[PDB]
């Protein structure tokens, strides 16, 4: 299990790690993170106390290095910042965990949400999407735009998911035009499959870190980019069966994962009454159309 | 955006722009069978095509071998109409090309979308206007040239006759859908108001009467009476 230390914590902050959170008061002995499970990406976020319009966070791999927050009173924010030094680094965890300033990464162990949600994600894949070589880890905030959002401003600081447009000559060809807008399949199976993805695990990993992305920071770029890639799916007549039966998966736990109160700025009502009731694949997908109707039966 | 009141006279500015009606393209008898089942039979149609400030119709006669072994036809036929739309556009001149495409009714607006990806800078545009050019089939010469196709045609129209000649493009444009609304709303009354006087006759390059102006008010006040005539039959009034 890794750990991810606080320098210290000067601002009243709600702090998020992967799909649990926590308070913490104005300059409380606060000091971090332990027993984060190694074997996934994780995501520690923020919600300033006395401003909700800081939402942003750090996706990291504590394999790939020893990660700290500190806060920068210039800036104004929880940075997250690498440790070089690997004996300062483990000394300086081991005197928090003895003093017990550290909340524990509350896992319990029946429990395989976080897996469930990124099974799919890899860090080498966000820092394609987040471009900032010169860290490992990678900051995402709520007002961050996608590639798409800006051609339709700053690049640096953008969202490169992979554009998806119905009415693209990208995704119709010359010659098949009914054909191609009424069944997705090509630009699903040649294009982004086979083309710009190279497999469905790419796909499902990208389509897993936008509605994550959606759901912890509020960014709506994400999650316009989340349903387009369902859609697309959804409204293909040939789909792989083994990438039915996992999307069916992906869905379920994101919607068994989405707040109860969030449905109204999560959940795209056409999108889904189309992908559930109308497309080729109304049928295909069993469980999540159990838990939507279960749990938002409003929207549908 | 949409095409509307507000915005009339721009149909009449120097940007080339055309109506599009599908109305006529996908068209059927529907009868009995021996079985007593009921089934269709297509007949010829068409594409209308119009150039509003010029008067030019781009007439595509859809002949019913083009159904032939298909299936959903009423879908079909909105992309057929596109394909034909935007084939037509290709074999334009440059100079030529519309900047503006407006179609009559909104199911035609992805079809001919998609068909136009290559044209970004041609704008495809609903419309709020009711234009009856669902009537075209009304015009007997139009008419006949649709129903006599033995295949695919393309032929071409001024559904302005010379009237250009005389009244500007935004007062023959309100002559021709006055007519058209006219053969919509009662064909024989229409015709028979159209033909009533032998002595005015339709020259062979010509589609309507060869009224003078002043029989032309005549005519027009006509169509007005029996547009408000129907109305009221329809509604008790
Ligand atoms: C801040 C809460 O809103 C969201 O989480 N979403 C994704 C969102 C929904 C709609 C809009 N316009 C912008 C953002």
């Amino acid at each position: 299990m890794n750990t991810v230390p606080f320098t210290s914590a000067p601002i009243e902050v709600t702090i998020g790690i992967d799909q649990y959170s926590f308070n913490v008061k104005e300059n409380q002995p606060f000091h971090g993170i332990k027993d984060i499970p190694i074997g996934h990406v994780h995501v520690i976020h923020f919600q300033h106390a006395d401003n909700s319009s800081m939402r942003y966070g750090y996706w990291f791999d504590c394999r790939m290095g020893n990660f700290y927050i500190q806060y920068d009173p210039k800036d104004g924010l929880y940075k997250m910042m690498e440790e070089r030094d690997g004996a300062k680094f483990e000394n300086i965890v081991h005197n928090f965990k003895e003093r017990q300033m550290m909340v524990s990464y509350p896992k319990i162990d029946e429990d395989d949400t976080w897996y469930n949600l990124t099974e799919f994600v890899q860090m080498d894949k966000i820092r394609k999407i987040v471009r900032k070589d010169e860290n490992q880890f990678s900051y995402v905030d709520s007002s961050m735009t996608t590639v798409q959002e800006n051609e339709l401003s700053d690049p640096a600081h953008s969202l490169n998911y992979t554009v998806i447009n119905f009415k693209s000559r990208e995704a119709i060809r010359p010659g098949h035009e009914m054909e191609d807008f009424l069944d997705k399949s090509y630009y699903l199976n040649t294009v982004m499959l086979q083309g710009i993805f190279k497999n469905s695990s790419n796909y499902f990993g990208e389509l897993q870190f936008a509605f994550l992305n959606a759901m912890f920071f509020g960014n709506y770029g994400s999650s316009l980019q989340w349903h387009a890639m369902i859609e697309l799916i959804c409204s293909s007549a040939t789909v792989p069966k083994h990438m039915l039966d996992k999307l069916d998966e992906i869905l379920y736990y994101q919607i068994k994962t989405l707040p109860e109160q969030y449905s109204d700025i999560l959940l795209n009502e056409r999108v889904w009454n189309i992908c559930l009731y109308s497309s080729f694949q109304k049928n295909s997908l069993h469980n999540t159309e159990k838990i939507m109707e279960n749990k938002y039966p409003e929207l549908l | 955006g949409a095409m509307n009141s507000s915005n009339y006279a721009e149909l009449f500015n120097n940007d080339i722009k055309l109506f599009v009606d599908d109305t006529n393209v996908y068209r059927v008898t529907v009868h009995k069978t021996f079985e007593g089942n009921v089934a269709t039979k297509a007949i010829n149609g068409c594409i209308f095509t119009l150039n509003p400030k010029t008067g030019h119709l781009f007439l595509k006669i859809i002949h019913t071998s083009v159904w032939a072994g298909q299936k959903r036809l009423s879908q079909l036929a909105k992309w057929k109409t596109a394909e034909e739309v935007s084939a037509l556009v290709r074999s334009l001149p440059k100079e030529e090309q519309p900047k503006q495409i407006i179609v009559t009714r909104k199911a035609m607006l992805d079809p001919l979308e998609v068909h136009m990806l290559d044209f970004p800078n041609i704008a495809i545009r609903p419309t709020e206007l009711r234009l009856p050019f669902s009537a075209a089939m009304s015009i007997d010469k139009l008419s006949d040239v649709v129903m006599k196709a033995t295949e695919p045609q393309m032929v071409l129209f001024n559904i302005y006759d010379d009237w250009l000649d005389r009244i500007s493009s935004y007062t023959a444009f309100s002559r021709l859908t006055l007519l058209l609304r006219a053969l919509k709303t009662n064909e024989e009354s229409a015709k028979m108001i159209l033909l009533s006087d032998p002595t005015i006759t339709i020259k062979s390059y010509h589609l309507w009467p060869s009224f003078t102006d002043e029989q032309w008010i005549t005519i027009e006040s006509q169509m007005r009476d029996l547009i408000l005539t129907e109305y009221g039959r329809k509604y008790n009034v």
